[PDB]
């Protein structure tokens, strides 16, 4: 039996968290998880135009809208400014790509 | 001979192991695991489908009693009224007044459709283990398929590998499941007697087709009205039907470490957990001599550029002298840099691919019996998010003592020196006394 | 003109006649035995808003 598929997704890529926004044509479903030992997950029905912002740590991402196949995401490592940029920025730097052993060697 | 090797169970990831033979060229070696599955041992407790009412005729007897002798089946149930008027169409159905009586019985059972649709719920044990590999070594490179209990074995040109044991017994499962077509879900199924009314299975079936079944369908018979003639029956609704609609969220979605979870059979793949530890045993067919390969010597290489990326973004031309014209094998001899390209052919000059993105990496890297170190910098990417999984297995994110970390040798700190001149004047101080 | 949203479409005028447009349009290949075009991309998104 015949089904319709639903529009694209176009994804905006922030740091740690990607947002995807839908436009869907008739009442659909979302369903995403996380991909690490801890399983956090979480899905939503979807009526008009609305965005939606999950999370991506190091583990990956796995999502899927509509009748797609289930797509994968994974933050590439981090971002930052100047890394290795002689003043102070080496901390700055490691103050993204977890902070908190840095915090307490400082 | 035999020896050992760890393999991450992360799909297309590559892993590189060194043989190492004091008289021959040195080998290396790439694996890449592919299949996965778990196949967990299940047993039947029971089915569920959809019942039925089945109503035959309410045979009334007028100004007379009826005696309704029982039945092996399920829920017979029998129930005897007095003091009933039907009023057809033809007048009244029979011609008394005080004594008649209305006779109705019902019963109970499986639906004629639920041979093609049912819910199945097993009690779910221990799985096992099969993988997938790719053995390329230069020499022809096989694809295979094992299992991991160790016993098992496989060989290639007299080369064989063993896997079990296996490092973790994480399951993506539970004690006890309940599978649906296309799903799997874990709740504690009530056991084969307590038929609550109203929730699941409140039918029960020990196979598709025994001749016996077990209902607490909560069935009861009311006197009907005035003149209409039929079988009034209160029942509680069905659970499965209810089933059907009153539960989402099954482990095809709640899957933990990101597994596949497929039906028929019953099967988890491409799990993302743990090593798989290998013993291989070789043959001596491409065990290659020493005094046969290239020569080399004054390894004069280098670095050229590197990037924090996920895929090859590290690329290090390394120059060499060329005593004869072959090919040689290139492997890293640290945990931060791994390679792509195994086997470069000794020709003029060479590039290689590294990946490592924790800061800057400074690693060794080895050709045909010779040893050299590279060192660079490396900056961040521009992106957030990719469509690939990860490629550099290091949690080692410091630098290594390098190019970052100068400056501990910069604020060492001194001045203990100053307290030994000063503990030279406490020996001074004393020589008077 | 990020499409779905406000200005998917747009020109200087009614007769500026080269127009901007980004509506993500892609069309796919048909199944088997019908003769028709499919092709995907997001509704016009002026009447969304
Ligand atoms: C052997 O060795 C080799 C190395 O060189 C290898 O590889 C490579 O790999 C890859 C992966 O697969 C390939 O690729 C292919 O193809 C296909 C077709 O279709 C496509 O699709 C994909 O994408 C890809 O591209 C390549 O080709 C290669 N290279 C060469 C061969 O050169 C392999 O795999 C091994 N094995 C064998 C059997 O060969």
């Amino acid at each position: 039996c015949r089904v319709p598929l639903a529009p694209e997704a176009l994804v905006r890529s922030g740091k740690r968290e990607a947002t995807l926004s839908l436009h869907p044509i008739h009442p659909t479903l979302l369903s995403y998880r996380t991909l690490g030992r801890e399983p956090v997950f979480d899905e939503q029905w979807i009526t008009t135009q609305t965005e939606v912002t999950i999370p991506v740590p190091v583990e990956g991402v796995e999502y899927r809208w509509g009748n797609h196949k289930p797509q994968r995401l994974w933050s590439q490592l981090t971002t930052e400014g100047r890394a290795h940029g002689w003043p102070h920025e080496i901390i700055e730097y490691y103050y993204g790509l977890h902070p908190t052993t840095t915090i307490v060697v400082v | 001979y035999e020896h050992t090797a760890v393999i991450p169970n992360q799909v297309g990831f590559p892993y590189k192991a060194h043989v190492a033979r004091e008289g021959y060229s040195p080998l290396t070696l790439q694996m890449q695991v592919v299949e996965t599955s778990l196949e967990p041992t299940l047993n039947l407790e029971y089915i569920t489908c959809d019942y039925k009412t089945k109503v035959p005729s309410p045979y009334v007897k007028c100004c007379g009693t009826a005696e309704c002798r029982t039945q092996d089946k399920p829920e017979y149930k029998c129930a005897v009224f007095t003091g009933v008027y039907p009023f057809m169409w033809g007048g009244a159905y029979c011609f008394c007044d005080s004594e008649n009586t209305q006779m109705s019985e019902a019963y109970v059972e499986r639906a004629d459709v639920c041979k093609h649709d049912y819910a199945a719920a097993y009690r779910a044990h221990t799985a096992s283990l099969r993988a997938k590999i790719k053995v390329t070594y230069g020499t022809v490179n096989q694809t295979v398929e094992a299992y991991v209990n160790g016993d098992h074995a496989v060989t290639i040109a007299g080369t064989k590998f063993i896997f079990g044991p296996v490092s973790t017994a994480w399951t993506p499962f539970d004690t006890k499941i309940v599978v649906y077509k296309g799903e799997v879900y874990n709740q504690d199924f009530p056991p084969y007697g307590a038929g609550q009314p109203g929730r699941f299975g409140d039918i029960q079936s020990r196979t598709l087709d025994s001749k016996d079944l077990y209902a607490n369908t909560g069935l009861k018979l009311a006197r009907p009205a005035a003149g209409n003639i039929h079988v009034p029956y209160t029942q509680t609704p069905s659970g499965f039907k209810t089933w059907q609609k009153d539960r989402d969220s099954p482990l095809n979605a709640k899957a933990p470490f990101g597994c596949t979870i497929q039906t028929n059979p019953v099967r988890a793949m491409n799990c993302a957990v743990g090593n798989i530890p290998v013993s291989m045993d070789i043959a001596d067919s491409a065990f290659t001599r020493l005094t046969d390969a290239p020569i080399i010597s004054e390894l004069l290489c280098t670095v050229s550029t590197c990037t924090h990326s996920s895929d090859f973004g590290g690329v290090a031309v390394l120059s060499y002298k060329v005593e004869k014209a072959g090919r040689c094998d290139v492997h890293s001899h640290s945990n931060v840099a791994v390679l792509q390209e195994v086997s470069i052919e000794a020709e003029g000059r060479s590039v290689i691919h590294f990946s490592t993105a924790s800061a800057a990496p400074s690693f060794i890297v080895s050709v045909c019996s010779s040893r050299a170190t590279c060192t660079a910098k490396c900056e961040p990417p521009k992106d957030h998010v990719v469509t690939y999984p990860a490629n550099h297995n290091g949690i080692t994110l410091p630098d290594l003592s390098s190019t970052a970390m100068t400056w501990a040798q910069h604020l060492a700190g001194g001045v203990g020196l100053l307290i030994a001149l000063a503990v030279l004047i406490l020996v001074i101080v004393t020589c008077i006394t």
